């Protein structure tokens, strides 16, 4: 028996907005339902227990309500800190089933990325491998394209990028594109440029260098 | 800290959703699964006030077993409040599975572990659970079957012993087998068998305990006075077919130095009965050539005291029943619902 | 007060068994059960099983019973967890958790969780995390980083100047490179003023190889 | 249960009527 259906499985609002997550059960189970917030790479932290009862040490803008087979966690005045994933769970007895989860992102003002570029130190050239790095800092939204130009020749399949989880304060990201080459290909060329395209930029912005300077 | 409350509980059971058994069927909804790790919490050295005869849990279980029966036992036609209804009556499988009663968050059930306790007053060994235990909703008259057992001595429960309009529950510390059979090759003719030697041991100690409550007064058993065959007969259930048992041969004042063994009492199926779910009568079909048989554990007797013992020196006792809440009272006595944070 | 400490991150091969631990403290390990939950690659929480220390009786979810075995040593206040016949699908983080500390019943919600133990099920072997430097050149303020490259498996803890530099630090999520090696880089922005004033050295640990590194990034 | 019905039907046997739940008892 006993199935929990948590919806939505994704949500997007702005700071100060009021959001609403919903848990729906097969049959009743005496309101033994707890609400957990798992912040990006953190541990779960029980916000709400006993369906509606607030756990001390968490803000009062978090509330649980409903009874029987219809429950709802409402975040009244949303804040940047709350960027996390929320799960409903039953705890009347085993099996302490979890919900499917609810990723919550935050809409905010378009923030432009700071671009920085790092050439590989001699250490890695001794290893016999070049690795160049391109960095975007405190930008929003997540949509960001980074082009690599070796002697102003467009590259593909060399680079791999990665982004941070949405910041708990400025609700921004930071992408790191990284161009992996061989020492051989590093010595045959001079100009290494990474060209970012963010909507916070008027037009495509490059930061570049020449090897040996 | 905590406080008496009358909340709405929920039921839990080890039902199987595939089986078309009435009990499994009804308990597959209305109930949740079952706690595989029931947390008992011994209340340090507390003392609380129980009252098995003002227990709301009995009314909630009464409603549950009501709604089990008259939604899953198909009556050919029912006659009650000035109306008559028609339905189909398909024969079904029938075996009562244990039902646990459970408090919602914000409440707990206090439990009495007093080995000898008669469901009224102080407890001392107070415990706390979030769910009761395996209580089979066995509906019977004169004899309680497949129920709990007094850990130590025989206990005698009554809301008021001096009021003889109140029922007496006697709770046995000894199970007793009762083998009831509806053979193949009369149609409606059943019979029931009970180890007479074993049985008379129990009764002897039951009369001894009953004597303890009544200043060494001579203890007499007499067949029931009058009324609906449902109370004058030990009327229970078997594979959906309602038996009716003549217990006169059972409460035998003589057989108490020689006597004998295998006690055989008549018993018979009925197609028309009086519903215990409400004041009315109910039409049902006969069986089909099966060797209908149930073994049951005797765990208690429903009794009634007379009122000509203001004279004499002997107190008479007659088989009882009909108040089906009392069946539920015989298993829910040690529990009471309490409200915490 | 109450605290739960799991084992170190591990790696096994398609079917090999894994034994995670969970050392509790701050409460009488007797009275309270220990529960095991796991989080896969880009999935939610999945309760695995419950274990009672006073009795040793255990129950599991239908998806896991037959493969999970929970044991206990009352003396060291340590619950154990054991998984057999693994798959690429079983690559996940495993937490132990336990209920709120109270006498009353009806409080079996997980208040206290472990730090989590990453368990990589893969036909790879533990490699060294070759750390290089990323020096400033300067972007408006400073910008310097550690490039931890070409290792296996996750995680890799990264502190800056032994957990003194936090604000402006951005540990990225490690990317599995083509070679089959999780490559990761951590960076930090600080006022350009302090580029010669204050030293900037990063402190990398990779438990699966017990091998820890400290590299000074020199503004070259 | 019919109480008055039960009281009369028990009086048939010179006994008083009591409801035993939804049933009739005579003493
Ligand atoms: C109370 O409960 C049970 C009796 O059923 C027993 O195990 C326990 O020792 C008792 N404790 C006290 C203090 O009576
Ligand atoms: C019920 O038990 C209490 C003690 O808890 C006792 O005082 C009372 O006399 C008992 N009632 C009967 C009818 O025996
Ligand atoms: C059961 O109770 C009776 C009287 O209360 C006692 O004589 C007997 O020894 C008890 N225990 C049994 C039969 O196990
Ligand atoms: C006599 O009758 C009353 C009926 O109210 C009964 O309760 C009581 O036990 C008897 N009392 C005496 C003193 O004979
Ligand atoms: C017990 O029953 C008698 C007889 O009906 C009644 O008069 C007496 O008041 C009752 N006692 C209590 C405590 O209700
Ligand atoms: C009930 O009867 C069964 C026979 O199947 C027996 O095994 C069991 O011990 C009895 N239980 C009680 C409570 O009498
Ligand atoms: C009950 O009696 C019948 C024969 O009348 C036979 O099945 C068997 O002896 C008894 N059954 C059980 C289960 O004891
Ligand atoms: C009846 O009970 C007695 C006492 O335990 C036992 O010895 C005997 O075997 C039983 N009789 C039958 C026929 O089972
Ligand atoms: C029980 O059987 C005896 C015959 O031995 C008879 O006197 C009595 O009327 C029967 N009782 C009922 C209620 O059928
Ligand atoms: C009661 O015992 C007597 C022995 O005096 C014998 O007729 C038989 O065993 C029983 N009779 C009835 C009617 O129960
Ligand atoms: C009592 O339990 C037995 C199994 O021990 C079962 O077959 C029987 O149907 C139960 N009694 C009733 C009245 O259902
Ligand atoms: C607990 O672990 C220790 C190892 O430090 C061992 O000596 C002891 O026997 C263990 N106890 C049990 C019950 O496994």
């Amino acid at each position: 028996d006993i199935q929990l259906t948590q919806s939505p499985s994704s949500l997007s609002a702005s700071v100060g907005d009021s959001v609403t997550i919903t848990c729906r059960a097969s049959q009743g189970f005496g309101n033994y339902l707890a609400w957990y917030q798992q912040r990006p790479g953190k541990v779960p932290e029980v916000l709400i227990y006993a369906a509606t009862t607030l756990q001390s040490g968490v803000p009062s803008r978090f509330s649980g309500s409903g009874s029987g087979t219809d429950f709802t966690l409402t975040i009244s005045s949303l804040q940047p800190e709350d960027v996390a994933t929320y799960y409903c769970q039953k705890y009347n007895s085993a099996p302490f089933t979890f919900g499917q989860g609810t990723r919550l992102e935050i809409k905010r003002t378009v923030a432009a990325p700071s671009v920085f570029i790092f050439p590989p130190s001699d250490e890695q050239l001794k290893s016999g491998t070049a690795s160049v790095v391109c960095l975007l800092n405190n930008f929003y939204p997540r949509e960001a394209k980074v082009q690599w130009k070796v002697d102003n020749a467009l590259q593909s399949g060399n680079s791999q990028e990665s982004v941070t989880e949405q910041d708990s304060k400025d609700s921004t990201y930071s992408l790191s594109s990284t161009l992996t080459l061989s020492k051989a290909d590093y010595e045959k060329h001079k100009v290494y440029a990474c060209e970012v395209t963010h909507q916070g930029l008027s037009s495509p912005v490059t930061k570049s260098f020449n090897r040996g300077e | 800290v905590w406080k008496d409350a009358d909340t709405t509980l929920f039921c839990a059971s080890d039902a199987k959703a595939h089986e078309t058994e009435v009990h499994n069927v009804w308990a597959t909804h209305a109930c949740v699964p079952t706690d595989p790790n029931p947390q008992e919490i011994h209340l340090e050295n507390v003392t609380e006030n129980f009252n098995m005869w003002k227990n709301n849990m009995v009314e909630q279980m009464q409603e549950d077993v009501i709604s089990l029966w008259d939604q899953s036992l198909q009556p050919c036609v029912k006659l009650t409040g000035g109306s008559v209804i028609k339905q189909a009556c398909p024969k079904i499988s029938f075996d009562p599975i244990p039902i646990h009663y459970c408090t919602p968050a914000g409440y707990v059930i206090l439990k009495c572990n007093d080995k000898n306790f008669n469901g009224t007053g102080p407890c001392k060994n107070v415990s706390s659970v979030q769910c009761t235990h395996g209580i089979k909703p066995v509906v019977s008259t004169q004899l309680l079957l497949n129920g709990s057992l007094a850990e130590e001595e025989i206990i005698i429960r009554s809301e008021n012993l001096t009021n003889n309009a109140k029922t007496i529950i006697v709770h046995l510390n000894k199970s007793v087998e009762i083998n009831c059979t509806r053979p193949s090759n009369d149609i409606r003719k059943a019979y029931c068998e009970i180890n007479g030697t074993k049985w008379n041991k129990v009764l002897k100690q039951v009369t001894e305990k009953l004597k303890e409550h009544f200043n060494n007064k001579t203890i007499i058993f007499q067949p029931p006075s009058g009324g609906d065959l449902e109370i004058t007969m030990h009327s229970f259930n078997c594979r959906g077919e309602f038996f009716y048992c003549n217990t006169t041969q059972l409460f035998n004042n003589t057989c108490i130095k020689g006597c004998n063994g295998t006690i055989t009492l008549p018993c018979k199926i009925k197609q028309i009965i009086n519903m215990w779910q409400g004041t009315g009568q109910a039409m049902y079909a006969p069986p089909i050539d099966g060797k209908i048989n149930c073994v049951s554990n005797i765990t208690g007797i429903l009794l009634t005291r007379d009122g000509g013992a203001n004279n004499t020196s002997n107190e008479t006792f007659r088989p009882g029943g009909g108040n089906i809440k009392d069946n539920w009272r015989s298993e829910l006595y040690k529990y009471k619902v309490v409200q915490i944070e | 007060q109450v605290q739960l400490v799991q084992s170190g991150a591990e790696v096994q091969k398609p079917g090999a068994s894994v034994k995670v631990s969970c050392k509790a403290s701050g409460y009488t390990f007797a009275s309270y059960d220990i529960n095991w939950v796991r989080q896969a690659t880009g999935q939610g929480l999945e309760w695995m099983g419950w274990m009672n220390p006073k009795t040793g009786n255990t129950g599991y979810a239908q998806k896991f019973q037959g493969r999970v075995t929970l044991t206990r040593n009352t003396s060291i206040s340590t619950a154990y967890m054991e998984l057999t016949s693994l798959r690429s699908e079983d690559t996940a983080v495993y937490y132990c958790a336990t209920y709120r500390i109270i006498a009353a019943v009806g409080y079996r919600y997980f208040q206290y969780w472990g730090q989590g133990t990453l368990v990589t099920v893969s036909s790879a072997s533990t490699k060294g995390p070759s750390v290089f430097p990323l020096a400033p050149s300067s972007g408006g303020t400073a910008a310097l980083g550690c490039l931890v490259k070409d290792y296996f498996p996750e995680p890799v803890t990264v502190s800056w100047n032994s957990g003194a530099l936090t604000s402006g630090v951005h540990t990225f999520p490690a990317v599995l490179q083509s070679s089959g090696l999780y490559s990761l880089s951590s960076v930090v922005t600080v006022p350009s003023s302090s580029l010669g004033t204050q030293t900037y050295i990063c402190n990398v640990n990779h438990k699966p190889s017990n091998t820890k590194v400290d590299k000074r990034v020199e503004p070259k | 249960x019919n109480l008055h019905f039960c009281q009369l039907r028990c009086k048939s046997l010179g006994l008083l009527g009591r409801c035993a739940x939804t049933y009739c008892a005579c003493v």
